[PDB]
C-alpha cells in the first residue's frame, strides 16, 4: 500500500485505506467500485465525495484543503477528493 | 469554513521495452559450453 | 650472451613497484645497485 | 564491451567474494573497505548495496559488478592524456606560456637541456603552439 | 611471398574469370577486375549465402561446421570458402 | 446519467504449436490423409 | 512400373560409396520419400526449401539468364549434395547427404 | 571434450538462465514452475504452456504470454521487471513475458 | 606504468618526487622530456577530476 | 464527436465539444488537457468545475442537476462536471 | 499462403499475408523477420503487437478479440496478435 499525495487526518487516510483495498479484492469491474466506495464513505465520514479509479488517467480537479488521496495500489491507482 | 484548492495527476505507465532473440540448437550448445567453461574456472 | 643477456633484461627492468611511498624509495635503492653492478660486467 | 575488462573485471570480483561464495556478501564488503582503512556504519553499507543490489538478492554479483563499472566507466582513449599534457590546462586557446616549460624543466633538475625544440616545432612560426601542432610535436 | 603467387597462379587457369576476397561485414579488398560495377555485386551476396549455409549444417548437430560452399549455375561456378575472419570467391566456368 | 468507464477490451486464452507443412485444412499431420497424399504424389509419370 | 525404376535410383544411388542418406523434397517443403527417421526428415525439408530458394534468387539476381542445376554444402562430417530442376509442374530438390569417411 | 550429442545431454541437465528482468524469489519460483512443466509432458507441449501462465494467470498477473519451443525467434514488447528466458534440459527453451 | 597507476597536494609532490627519484636512479650510471611532460599532464588530470567530483 | 451519456443543455455541450477538441489539438500532453478543459469552461461560465482525461479509468459520480459531460473522441476519453 | 487458425476482419488478414510475404521474400534471416512483420504493421493499425517466426514451438497466449493470427508458409511458422 503506497499512498504519495495527501492532506487528511492519518486516522482517515487509514481509513480510506481499508475501505478501498477490500473493497478493490471484493469486486472486478471498476465503474461500481468508485460507486461502492463513495456511497459508503459519504455514509462513513463526510456527506459529499467524488472518486475515480483506474489506470493511464489525467485530471485536473478541486479538493477542499482536507480531502486528497492519490493511491497507487495494485497498478489500479484510486483519486479521491472532496 | 475551509477553501478551495487544486492539483494536477501524473501517472506513469510501467516501463516497456523491446527484446529480439533466435533460439537454434547451435545457441544453446555453445552456451552449456560457456556455463560448464566457468563451473571449471570456479573450482580451478 | 654477456653483451646482450644484460642489456636485454637492463632494458627488461621495472623501477618503481606496486607517506608509505618512502618504501618505494628504499626499493629504488635496490635496483640501481643492480644496473650498476650489471653495466659494471658490460664494460 | 571490451575484452580485458572482463579480465580485470573477474580478478577484481574475485578480490572482493574473498571465500568464494559466488555472491558479495556485506562482510567481505566491510573486509575490503576496512583494508582500504574504513569502517563506516551497518545502514549506509545497506543502502549502498540496496542501490547496487538490483535482484532483491542483498549480495551483488558479476552482472551488477560490470553493470556498476560500465556506468561509472563509459558514462565518465589518447584524447585526454595527450590533450591535458600542456594545452589542456589552457582550454582550446592555443598559447602555451612558455614559462610552463621552464618550471617543468626547473623541478625535475634534469642536467643538460635546450629549449631548442619550442623553437623548431614553432609551426605557426610566431612563438607558442596551437593543438593540432602539439600532437604534432608527440 | 606466398599469397600473391597463389593468386596469379589460381587467376590463369583455363576457366577463371574472378577471385574476391571480402572482409567480415564487407569492403572486398583485393579483388580482381578491370572494372569494379559488379564486385560489389558479389561482396554483398553472397555471404548472406555462407553463413546461411553455416545456419542450414550447424543447427543439425552441434558439433558440426561448414568449411566451403559450391554453387553451380549454367553458366558458372562459385566456389566460397567462407569462414570466421572473412568470406573468399572464386569464379570459375568448367 | 452519472457514472463512466473507458470501453474495456475483452480477452480469453488460445493456443498454437506448429508440426507439418500439408497444403490445408483438406490434410492433417495427426492422421492417415498423409499417406494417400504421398500417394498422389507419388505414381505422377 | 516406374515405381520400380525410382526404387531402383534409390539403391542405385545408395550402394556408393559412404552415402547416408537420399530424400526427395517439393516446393511446399513436404518430403514425399525418405531414408531417414521423421524429425531429421522434417528439419531438413524446412531447411534446405527456405536455403535453396534463397541460393536461386541470388543466382538469378546476380545474372538475368543464368540459372543453377546444382548445389554442394560442405561440413567437417558429411557433405550435402542438393540439386533441384527448376520447373512448372516439378520441381523437386532432391538432396542426398553422403561422406567419404565411412566402410 | 565430449564427442556426440548423447553425451552432451548426460552433462546438460542444468537449467541456465539465458537473460532475465526479475526478483531472486520471482525467478526461483518461475524457473521451478517452468522445469516441473517441462518434465511433466515432454511430449505435447502445448499443455505445459496450459498449465505454466494459468498458475501465473491465478496468481501473478493478469496478463501474461508463455512461449516454450525447440528453434524459434520472437519479437515482443514486455512490461520491465517481468521477462524470463531459460534453457530447460539443453535443448529445450522458454521465452516467458507478460 | 605511473601513468597507467596515478590534500592533494602532498601526493601529487610525492609522486614527483619519486620520478625525479627515477631520474636520480639514472644518475648512478630527449624522450626524457616527453615522458615528463605526459606524467605531468596524468598527474593534472587526476586533480581536475577530483575538483569536478567535490561539485 | 461520440457523448455516450449526459444530461445538460445543449449549445454549453457545443461548447463542451469544440472546447475539448481544440484544447485536445493545441496540447500535447496528457495533464494539460484536462488543464485547459477545466480553465476555458471555467472561466466562462462558473467557478467550480471538475475535468478528467485519459483513457482506462473509471468512476461513479453523484448526478449534477444539470451539468454533465463525457467524450469519447480518437481514444482520447474526457469527463467533465459540476 | 497456409492460416490453421485466426479469429480478425479478413480485410486486415489479406494485410497481414501482404505485410508477411515480402517480408519473408526480402530478409534472409529470421530475426528481422519478427522485427519487420511487427514492426511495419505497427505503424500501421494499433500500437501493440506481438510476434512469432520459426519451426516446433510452443505457446499459450491471451487472445485479443479481433488480433490474432496464425499464418503456415513453406514449413515456416509466424504468430502474431494484439
Amino acid at each position: 500500500a503506497v499512498i504519495k499525495n495527501a492532506d487528511m487526518s492519518e486516522e482517515m487516510q487509514a481509513d480510506a485505506v481499508d475501505c478501498a483495498t477490500q473493497a478493490l479484492e471484493k469486486y472486478n469491474i471498476e465503474k461500481d467500485i468508485a460507486a461502492y466506495i463513495k456511497k459508503e464513505f459519504d455514509r462513513k465520514h463526510n456527506p459529499t465525495w467524488h472518486c475515480i479509479v483506474g489506470r493511464n488517467f489525467g485530471s485536473y480537479v478541486t479538493h477542499e484543503t482536507k480531502h486528497f488521496i492519490y493511491f497507487y495500489l495494485g497498478q489500479v491507482a484510486i483519486l479521491l477528493f472532496k | 469554513n475551509y477553501p478551495l484548492r487544486d492539483r494536477e495527476t501524473f501517472t506513469e505507465p510501467p516501463p516497456t521495452a523491446t527484446v529480439s532473440g533466435a533460439c537454434t540448437q547451435w545457441e544453446i550448445y555453445d552456451e552449456y559450453i560457456k556455463d560448464l567453461e566457468r563451473q571449471r574456472i570456479d573450482e580451478a | 650472451n654477456r653483451v646482450d643477456s644484460n642489456l636485454g633484461a637492463i632494458s627488461s627492468t621495472l623501477l618503481v613497484e606496486l607517506e608509505g611511498f618512502v618504501e618505494q624509495n628504499r626499493f629504488q635503492k635496490k635496483q640501481a645497485e643492480l644496473l650498476a653492478i650489471r653495466n659494471e660486467e658490460v664494460r | 564491451l571490451t575484452d580485458e575488462e572482463m579480465d580485470m573485471c573477474r580478478k577484481a570480483f574475485a578480490m572482493f567474494d574473498k571465500d568464494g561464495s559466488g555472491t558479495i556478501d556485506t562482510k567481505e564488503l566491510r573486509t575490503a573497505l576496512s583494508a582500504l582503512g574504513q569502517n563506516p556504519t551497518e545502514e549506509d553499507m545497506f543502502v549502498m548495496i540496496s542501490q547496487v543490489d538490483q535482484d532483491g538478492s542483498r549480495c551483488i554479483e558479476f552482472k551488477e559488478f560490470v553493470r556498476v563499472i560500465q556506468i561509472n566507466k563509459q558514462m565518465s582513449a589518447d584524447t585526454l592524456d595527450a590533450f591535458v599534457a600542456l594545452g589542456g590546462n589552457l582550454d582550446k586557446t592555443g598559447r602555451i606560456l612558455v614559462d610552463k616549460l621552464r618550471s617543468i624543466c626547473e623541478e625535475f633538475e634534469l642536467t643538460v637541456n635546450v629549449d631548442r625544440l619550442v623553437k623548431d616545432a614553432d609551426r605557426d612560426l610566431n612563438g607558442f603552439l596551437s593543438y593540432d601542432e602539439f600532437r604534432a610535436l608527440l | 611471398s606466398d599469397i600473391e603467387s597463389t593468386l596469379t597462379r589460381i587467376q590463369g587457369h583455363k576457366g577463371v574469370i574472378g577471385v574476391i576476397i571480402v572482409n567480415n561485414q564487407g569492403v572486398p579488398l583485393r579483388s580482381t577486375f578491370e572494372h569494379d560495377a559488379m564486385t560489389k555485386q558479389y561482396a554483398d551476396l553472397v555471404p548472406g549465402l555462407a553463413d546461411l549455409a553455416r545456419n542450414l549444417v550447424r543447427d543439425l548437430d552441434p558439433q558440426n561446421d561448414l568449411e566451403f560452399l559450391r554453387i553451380r549455375s549454367h553458366k558458372h561456378e562459385i566456389m566460397v570458402a567462407a569462414k570466421d575472419d572473412f568470406v573468399l570467391l572464386v569464379i570459375q566456368d568448367p | 446519467h452519472e457514472a463512466n468507464t473507458n470501453a474495456v477490451i475483452l480477452v480469453n486464452k488460445a493456443m498454437s504449436h506448429v508440426e507439418g507443412g500439408w497444403p490445408k485444412d483438406v490434410d492433417y499431420t495427426e492422421a492417415e490423409h498423409t499417406i494417400r497424399y504421398r500417394k498422389k504424389v507419388e505414381k505422377d509419370e | 512400373v516406374d515405381i520400380a525404376a525410382v526404387d531402383e535410383t534409390f539403391k542405385r544411388l545408395q550402394s556408393h560409396k559412404g552415402v547416408l542418406g537420399i530424400i526427395v523434397i517439393n516446393a511446399e517443403g513436404i518430403a514425399i520419400r525418405t531414408t531417414f527417421d521423421n524429425d531429421l526428415t522434417v528439419q531438413y525439408a524446412a531447411l534446405v526449401s527456405h536455403f535453396t530458394v534463397k541460393a536461386r534468387s541470388a543466382v538469378r539476381k546476380l545474372d538475368g539468364d543464368n540459372d543453377l542445376k546444382f548445389l554442394r554444402i560442405r561440413s567437417k562430417k558429411h557433405e550435402i549434395m542438393i540439386a533441384p530442376e527448376f520447373e512448372r509442374s516439378h520441381e523437386y530438390y532432391l538432396v542426398v547427404v553422403q561422406d567419404p569417411s565411412r566402410e | 571434450q565430449f564427442e556426440d550429442m548423447e553425451a552432451f545431454l548426460r552433462v546438460a541437465k542444468y537449467t541456465l538462465v539465458k537473460f532475465t528482468d526479475m526478483h531472486v524469489e520471482m525467478k526461483e519460483e518461475a524457473m521451478d514452475i517452468c522445469i516441473t512443466a517441462v518434465e511433466k509432458y515432454p511430449n505435447d507441449a502445448e499443455k505445459c504452456t496450459q498449465m505454466i501462465k494459468d498458475q501465473m494467470d491465478k496468481k501473478f498477473g493478469a496478463p501474461w504470454h508463455v512461449v516454450v519451443g525447440k528453434g524459434f525467434s520472437y519479437e515482443i514488447t514486455y512490461e520491465v521487471r517481468n521477462l524470463l528466458y531459460i534453457y530447460v534440459g539443453g535443448r529445450t527453451a522458454v521465452l516467458l513475458w507478460k | 606504468m605511473k601513468r597507467r597507476l596515478g590534500t592533494l597536494e602532498e601526493i601529487q609532490a610525492a609522486i614527483n618526487q619519486c620520478a625525479k627519484k627515477v631520474l636520480t636512479i639514472s644518475k648512478q650510471l630527449r624522450r626524457w622530456v616527453k615522458a615528463v611532460l605526459r606524467l605531468t599532464g596524468s598527474v593534472e588530470g587526476i586533480k581536475t577530476q577530483v575538483g569536478e567530483y567535490i561539485r
